[PDB]
């Protein structure tokens, strides 16, 4: 109650400024824009005690993965850190991203007190699995995936812990990239500290932390006030995955959401964990459920822990797909299990909120991680993020869904590489990066169509996918989306310079390509909204002529039939609309 | 001998001057739908200054400089040219891809509906040919697709053709054959080409620029037909000149017509104007903050190359053509005191404007504004901002600040009044950062230059947070947007690409030098056909843009001597290293390998303009302290009787007393405590902490 409102807004806005400063430090140097996994990071400010005070949540893969991140990092180092130190980790012990996402932690000291932590993550090129992607389908003795890093100091009171930094430099296929990117993490964390120290100087911890507690309360009350306006009761969602574990079908994520007025409690109930890198751990599943929430409430605002003070989560017993402990020793996929998890949670929350039901996205389905010995006599490696960029922003009561949206597991902040940006940087021909026909949704509002990435190696190239869910696509739209006849993704290889056509169920083995041979993967599009017989007639005609839906499509999906004729045949239009 | 036209969209700024250097200002607002009103309805009034014939007197002007951004309006009005696209097979719809996502953060929503298309896949004609990263023709140009697409373009009534091919920036023969095929099909059809608009890397940006230029260029064509006719029929001796976003006057009478370099230029002269205001004071690096009740426009001149920009994104369309980097952030004077239902006093998102007006104006004003808090602080009394029906109400602002901001926030009327303004000033600080820190270093070295309208109410406060020692206020409020375009000389930006490594390999000196001197020849030819100043000295400053291996975004490097070799090659990297250092952290260099792009901008310094200046009799400034006003500056909390001065009768600058407000018939200047100000002969108030 002694929190001055003017100075409250000033404090929060200054924090927003520092967040942008750090995010830009990484944005233009980190190589995680079109070469490392694009925008697979979020920088965040955490409290004296491990509570997140502000996240500029740009990508939600770091939505609930950061809250119980500081718990174990800061709590395992009780008193024994000091000004100038950094802790570094990526491991999913009780937290953490897929272990290619590693991150640096710096605590801020002020005249002898610990005031807040700065956290700087970024997606790295390699982590040291037998597979250059780090995304390794052979998950025997799950230690096959790569190098796991518990809390280890890589800076100590202002100096490099060279002893260990060189332990981490090896076991990784990139060296200088890794090195520069850790340099950029230290830089970003340093400016994050400098501005905030300026804040403590202008205000004093007595003011900054008072206003911060107030902001946590503001987030808490905001989320609780929203929850007051949805009915109390027990709701559930259930959605499946089948193209998993050599394509073996498996049971669903059962997301029960129990809402009592101000608060909601979330149970998960997943099937048993697997010998595949799509196992999930604590922070991963937490981000999944939080994404279930965010997909229909709101994208924009600034974020902190307060938001989730009335959202309690319970993933179920350890050793299952959603909550693993050491019994599944590794995970590279915060993509495969999490998509189904997020769908289920959102389906529950929308079962409570018919007001805000949206259509499902394509999951992104589509990775292709490629590179090898170039024309430059070195190692050149990347994930073809392009292969997995765009499905379609589902479809809403008032939206066709943009086919320019990112991860498709996720809000969409991901950014594809441009062609020339890639053909100089990589020894390939990017043969096609075009958009699909009859790959999006079917409804009163259809979904966007996805990508066709057709890639050709110039001298030698390897191809790694392993990713699941490409034939049985549970992307179904809003209870009336039809999906009468549509193409999913196929991981296809044309080899031997003859019409190879080795069609792979997306869980691809390590493939290779010779000059002239082509690897193709496509991005399955988003769902549909409602009944497509109600999609505007001129709109369906345009959409067919636009070259995203064929006549063969239109006749069966929308009940708008075109012929080798001008407009649409008055009667052929309605003859097919019995249902 | 000079006329300048600054169509600002609210009024029209008409700038007229002769050998007196007198900044004679006229107004003539024009309908958004046709601009011939400014010319013919302004020239009648310039006849009224001496009593000379308005048809005769334009003949006495050696320059008619018209900055207008009707191309921006064309992008806005959903009005343009039905554009055909010639594109490379497999990448025909990349324009619609827009690199995945880039949209969350600048304009935002829950259900962002971005990217209304300029090409709808009806005009997305692919051509089967393909080349690669070194200029090798992997597959030849598909002339069949081109012919069929031309017939189809005739079918769909296409009006302009944009062409953007893969990797043509290093082997443009494919685009050249296609453009030849179109122009040689003998259609009355303007044709753009990638290598002839923005020949650099990142195809999406090149294609977007090409398609926008196809969308707009012939609109500017018709405009130049009408306006060249207007001015040459009104008696102008010299070719007409038009103000660009590069700071110079090319269009209409040159060998290159391109609207993409005319999009939202308008008041991009702001730094050119800032230096023309500040240079008699000896300030090297300056920042202008021009604002009205509409928005805030912030820009530097030098230091980090804030002088220019990167691949800009105009409104939803990615335009790469080099422009001066400025920041337009939010609503300024007539902005609303927004207070959300989330407990956050986020004053400043949306402009009340003049139409509902501030609560001051009473024309429908409900929400308190920056004007409303400004009056609540005692900065305005009777009405001294704009030339019309002003209708100054006062207490409604105080009570509205109370009940709409102060009362619900649990803060007093005085606190909310000061706080609205605090948050606005901090927003201006943030805008300053977007170009000062993000492109360089501590603004402590620069002078702010306020001008126009509401700037005088927040510059000082803003300077106090920015750290500027010197604040400059042109006494002629409209002087900034006038000087910066009137003193515009000839400026040609000529660019190209050259992937070449400076480290890890021996630089091919002959090749790098060749590309640099060829850009010089391109500049020489640009002036050859625009008009080369007679034994007039011109300058080409080189810029090389390089990066560390594996990064995406480069950094700029200045190049002074006109040819380059080893004894200055290594220092080149030094220029880069510190530069990268200055933007990111304190020690980067291990292998600053890759160079990407090369640029030379030729400047023909042709202006020989007159400027007004004063002289002084004595030391009195006796009768300026025009009464007193109860004023609250946030630093007192007692409302001292702070003095009010009449800015129009102030004798040649004598040192001013402490905290005060200077009101002129035109505008209003704050002077917070601790500052000392005098009116320099150059018609600029110098404000400096002399206390
Ligand atoms: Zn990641």
């Amino acid at each position: 109650n002694t929190v001055d409102p003017i100075t409250l807004a000033v404090v929060r806005g200054a924090l927003e400024t520092a967040q942008r400063e750090m995010t830009l430090t990484l944005e233009k140097t980190s190589r995680s824009s079109v070469f490392n996994l694009a925008h697979d990071y979020s920088n965040a400010l955490f409290d004296h005690l491990p509570e997140m005070i502000l996240q500029g949540q740009d990508i939600p893969i770091h939505l609930g993965s950061l809250i119980p991140a500081m718990k174990c990092v800061a709590g395992f180092f009780g008193d024994e850190i000091a000004e100038g130190d950094v802790i570094y980790h990526n491991d999913p012990a009780y937290m953490g991203s897929h272990i290619l996402d590693c991150c640096m932690y710096k605590p801020v000291f002020y005249k002898g007190e610990l005031v807040f932590w700065t956290v700087c993550k970024g997606h790295l090129t390699d982590i040291g699995g037998p597979v250059p992607a780090g995304y390794n389908p052979d998950a025997k003795e799950i230690y096959a995936e790569g190098l796991r890093i518990p809390p280890v100091k890589l800076w100590a009171q202002g100096q490099r812990r060279e002893d260990v930094i060189n332990l981490l430099l090896t076991n990784m296929r990139a060296r200088a990239y890794q090195e520069g990117d850790l340099n950029a993490q230290y830089g970003a964390c340093s400016v994050g500290e400098r501005h905030l120290i300026e804040l403590l100087d202008r205000y004093g911890v007595d003011q900054v932390r008072a206003c911060i507690t107030e902001l946590k309360d503001m987030a808490d009350r905001h989320m609780r006030a929203l929850l007051r306006d949805v009915p109390d009761g027990f709701y559930s969602g259930t959605a499946i995955l089948e193209d998993s574990g050599h394509g073996l079908g498996e049971l669903s994520i059962t997301a029960q959401v129990e809402i009592r007025g101000d608060e909601a409690h979330v149970l998960i109930e997943s099937p048993p964990q697997v010998p595949y890198f799509i196992n999930s751990y604590a922070g991963n599943s937490i981000s999944g459920v939080y994404l279930g929430l965010m997909m229909f409430a709101q994208v924009p605002p600034p974020y902190n822990e307060g938001l989730y003070r009335c959202v309690s989560v319970d993933l179920g017993p350890s050793g299952t797909l959603c909550n693993a402990q050491e019994p599944a020793p590794h995970v590279n996929c915060t993509t495969t299990p999490m998509e189904t998890l997020a769908d289920a949670v959102r389906l529950a929350l929308e079962q409570a909120a018919p007001e805000r039901v949206t259509a499902s996205w394509g999951h992104a389905s589509g990775i292709n991680i490629a590179g090898h010995d170039p024309r430059n006599n070195n190692d050149e490696y990347v994930t073809m993020v392009l292969a997995s960029v765009i499905s379609g922003a589902g479809a809403n009561k008032a939206m066709d869904g943009w086919p320019a949206c990112g991860p498709l597991c996720c809000f969409g902040a991901l950014m594809s590489g441009d062609i020339e940006l890639l053909e100089y940087s990589y020894p390939v021909l990017i043969h096609r990066y075009s958009l699909m026909t009859d790959s999006g949704g079917a409804g009163e509002f259809r979904g966007g169509s996805g990508t066709r990435l057709e890639l050709e190696p110039l001298k030698h190239a390897m191809t790694v996918v392993g990713f699941g869910e490409g034939r049985q696509l549970p992307t179904a739209g809003a209870a009336g989306a039809k999906n009468v006849l549509l193409e999913p993704k196929l991981g296809r290889l044309i080899h031997r310079h003859v019409d190879g056509e080795e069609d792979h169920y997306i869980q691809n083995t390590l493939l290779t390509a010779q000059p002239g041979e082509r690897v193709i993967n496509v991005n399955p599009g988003g769902g549909g909204y409602g009944d497509p017989l109600r999609r505007p007639l001129a709109t369906v005609l345009a959409d067919v002529r636009n070259g995203l839906v064929s006549i063969d499509g239109a006749r069966l999906e929308y009940g708008v039939v075109i012929d080798g004729n001008g407009q649409l045949d008055e009667a052929a239009t309605h003859a097919h609309r019995a249902a | 001998y000079r006329l300048g036209i600054d169509a600002g969209g609210t009024f029209t700024d008409f700038i007229l001057a002769d050998h007196q250097g007198n900044v004679q200002l006229f107004k003539a607002p024009s309908t958004p739908h046709d601009g011939t009103l400014a010319i013919r309805n302004g020239l009648a009034q310039i006849a009224d200054a001496l009593g000379r014939t308005p048809a005769e007197i334009i003949a006495d002007c050696d320059l008619c400089i018209n900055g207008t951004t009707v191309a921006l309006n064309a992008l806005i009005e959903k009005t343009g040219v039905k554009v055909g696209l010639l594109c490379t097979d497999g990448h025909e719809d990349s324009l619609e891809i827009r690199l995945g996502h880039k949209e969350d953060g600048h304009r935002y929503d829950a259900t962002y509906p971005p990217a209304h298309m300029l090409v709808p896949r009806h005009l997305r004609r692919p051509i089967g040919g393909r080349i690669i990263s070194d200029g090798s023709e992997f597959s030849p140009l598909d002339e069949a697709a081109i012919h069929a697409a031309i017939d189809y373009f005739r079918e769909q009534q296409v009006q302009a053709v944009a062409i953007s091919f893969v990797w043509s920036v290093r082997n443009p023969s494919h685009e050249q054959r296609a453009m030849a095929m179109v122009r040689a099909a003998l259609p009355d059809v303007f044709v753009c080409s990638g290598h002839e608009v923005f020949p650099q890397i990142r195809e999406y940006t090149r294609t977007s620029t090409t398609v926008v230029n196809a969308y707009l260029s012939p609109v500017m064509g018709r405009y130049i037909e009408r306006i060249d006719a207007l001015f040459e029929e009104l008696g102008a001796q010299q070719p007409t000149r038009y103000f660009q976003s590069n700071g110079g006057l090319a269009p209409g009478v040159v060998m290159r017509e391109r609207a993409v370099n005319a999009i939202n230029s308008g008041p991009a002269s702001a730094p050119q104007a800032g230096l023309c205001v500040a240079q008699p004071f000896g300030i090297d690096n300056v920042i202008t903050v021009d604002m009205g009740g509409t928005s805030f426009d912030i820009t530097l001149s030098k230091g980090g190359r804030t002088n220019f920009s990167k691949d800009s994104d105009f409104l939803r369309y990615r335009i790469g053509v080099p422009m001066i980097q400025v920041e337009t952030l939010g609503a300024g004077g007539g902005s609303i005191a927004h207070l959300d239902d989330f407990g956050m006093l986020q004053v400043g998102p949306r402009s009340a404007g003049a139409n509902p007006g501030p609560v001051c104006y009473g024309k429908g004003g409900v929400e308190p504004t920056v004007t409303d808090a400004n009056l609540a602080l005692g900065y305005l009394a009777d009405g001294a901002l704009l030339g019309g029906s002003i209708r100054l109400n006062r207490q409604a602002a105080i009570d509205a600040i109370r009940s709409k901001i102060a009362e619900p926030l649990g803060i007093s009327v005085e606190r909310a009044a000061v706080g609205i303004i605090t948050l606005v000033n901090l927003s201006m600080v943030s805008g300053i950062r977007r170009v000062s820190i993000e492109r360089g270093y501590d603004p402590r070295d620069f002078a702010l230059i306020g001008a126009g309208g509401a700037a005088g109410m927040h510059v000082m406060r803003l300077a106090e947070e920015i750290g500027s020692k010197v604040v400059l206020i042109p006494k002629v409020a409209s002087g900034l947007c006038a000087f910066g375009q009137i003193l515009s000389d000839i400026r040609y930006d000529q660019l190209t690409t050259l992937p070449m490594r400076l480290d890890d390999e021996f630089v091919d000196l002959e090749q790098l030098n060749q590309a640099l001197q060829q850009l010089r020849e391109r500049g020489m030819t640009n002036l050859r056909d625009d008009g080369f100043g007679g034994d007039n000295r011109i300058e080409c400053q080189y810029s090389l843009e390089i990066r560390y291996l594996g990064q995406i975004h480069e950094c700029s490097v200045e190049l002074s001597c006109d040819r380059l070799d080893r004894s200055s090659l290594a220092a080149l990297r030094e220029s880069f290293h510190q530069r990268h250092k200055a933007l990111f952290s304190y020690s980067e260099p291990n292998s600053p390998v890759e160079l990407v792009n090369l640029e030379c901008s030729v400047i023909a310094r042709l202006q020989r303009p007159p400027m007004p200046e004063l002289a002084t009799p004595l030391k009195a400034t006796a009768a300026i302290p025009a009464g007193h006003r109860p004023m609250l500056f946030n630093a007192q909390d007692d409302w001292q009787d702070t003095p009010v001065y009449n800015g129009d009768r102030i004798e040649v600058g004598q040192i001013i007393q402490g905290p005060c407000v200077i009101e002129e018939a035109t505008t209003n200047i704050l002077v917070p405590p601790g500052w000392r100000v005098s009116l320099d002969p150059s018609a600029t108030y110098e404000l400096t902490p002399g206390h």
